């Protein structure tokens, strides 16, 4: 299926207390693989997948150099849109950057992006072309039109084209064994009661890969999807990922309804009853 | 843009005594950045605690995992206590084995 | 990799 290399980037002043901390990490797909953290002893671009071992020493000191770099880009870009805003230095500000590009089961070009947000809020953002920028402000403006006088879309363009794309297939080459896996969910049903004289059913799903799948309970053989609840999927600190969805129903009505699970590693979708 | 942390603690797999597992505590949906975050076994800081998997929504929340392992006991109790500028004080949510 | 970023 397709593929993802994914950079999220933040920077967060602290005056008072020196340096905006720094922040770079990186994912291919869902699953993390490189990270960079100016809080640091000896702040340096680190591998944070397995198969990153396959890279040679020089790797690290150039995305390690690139970092650095790009921590001083960020803190030049706090303390400019201090200006643009006219807000006082006295106070925290945040700057964050979502980069990347994905390519297709055949390793093309998908699409390429990169947004940022400065204090929880669009700021600018490039479009689908990959030729301009859009912007939520007239301080973005200033720097839409900075940017395009200086030719940063064209940049922006080969990297995504080029430079993301190329890597991103080294990279699911490389750690092949890891991102190209699947691993079947495993579910589970737990039962709670409720003062109301019903109970709450809650289907659990287990140690998949990749994250995205779908959980869902049934009635007389309809989606529930309006009156349950879930939690968004999350990392299980091994690779994996995990999920629950709710429902409330009446007490002794529990065998009518009906968990259904479906993934990538699951040929026929899960169906558990409580 | 000032968002509570939705805090999770979880296990890897369903919890078994005396056998290895993992726990993870996910804290999402918040704004600031800024947060501090321990996991605690009997109310005492545990010391190898890895954070990872740290990110932002569209809506551009961050979220950002701790988890250690460990080897659940039927009578210790794991929690999670983290300290966001949205809280006065800091909020520790313990781990329910019975969810 | 990662891109080489320039100022806002
Ligand atoms: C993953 O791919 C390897 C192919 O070579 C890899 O290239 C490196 C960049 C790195 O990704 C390493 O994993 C490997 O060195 C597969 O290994 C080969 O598998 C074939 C069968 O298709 C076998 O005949 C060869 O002997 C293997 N070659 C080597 C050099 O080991 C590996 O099986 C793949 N794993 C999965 C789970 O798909
Ligand atoms: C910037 O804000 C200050 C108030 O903190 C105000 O006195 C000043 O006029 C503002 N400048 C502009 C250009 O709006």
């Amino acid at each position: 299926g397709p593929h993802s290399l994914r950079y999220f980037v933040t920077a967060v002043s602290r005056p008072g207390l020196g340096e905006p901390r720094y922040m770079e990490v990186g994912y291919v797909d869902d699953t993390e693989f490189v990270r960079f953290d100016s809080d640091a002893e000896n702040p340096r671009y680190e591998p944070r997948a397995r198969w990153m071992e396959q890279e040679g020493p020089e790797y690290w000191e150039r995305e390690t150099q690139k970092a650095k770099g790009n921590e001083q880009s960020f803190r030049v870009s706090l303390r400019t849109l201090l200006g643009y805003y006219n807000q006082s230095a006295g106070g925290s500000h945040t700057i964050q950057v979502i980069s990347g590009c994905e390519v297709g089961s055949d390793g093309r070009l998908l699409r390429g992006y990169q947004q940022y947000a400065y204090d929880g809020c669009d700021y600018i953002a490039l479009n689908e072309d990959l030729k301009t920028w859009t912007a939520a402000d007239m301080a973005a403006l200033i720097t839409k039109h900075k940017w395009e006088q200086a030719g940063e879309a064209e940049r922006l363009r080969a990297y995504l084209e080029g430079t993301c794309v190329e890597w991103l297939r080294r990279y699911l080459k490389n750690g092949n064994a890891t991102l190209l896996r699947t691993d079947s969910p495993k579910a589970h049903v737990t039962h709670h009661s409720r003062p109301e004289d019903k109970v709450t059913l809650r289907c659990w799903a287990l140690g998949f890969y990749p994250a995205d799948i779908t959980l869902t309970w049934q009635l007389n053989g309809e989606e529930l999807i309006q009156d349950m609840e879930l939690v968004e999927t999350r990392p299980a600190g091994d690779g994996t990922f995990q999920k629950w969805a709710s429902v409330v129903v009446p007490l002794g009505k529990e065998q009518y309804y009906t968990c259904h699970v479906y993934h990538q590693g699951l040929p026929e979708p899960l169906t558990l009853r409580w | 843009i000032q968002k509570t942390p939705q805090i999770q603690v979880y296990s890897r797999h369903p919890p078994e005594n005396g056998k290895p597992n993992i726990l993870n505590c996910y804290v999402t949906q918040f704004h600031p950045p800024h947060i501090e975050i321990q996991m605690l076994k009997n109310g005492k800081k545990i010391p190898k605690v890895e954070m990872s998997d740290m990110s932002f929504s569209k809506d551009w929340s961050f979220y950002i995992l701790a988890h250690t392992e460990f080897t659940p006991t039927e009578t210790d109790t794991y929690a999670c206590r983290v300290k966001h500028d949205s809280m006065a004080e800091p909020k520790t949510v313990y781990w329910d084995r019975d969810m | 990799e990662q891109y080489k970023f320039y100022s806002v």
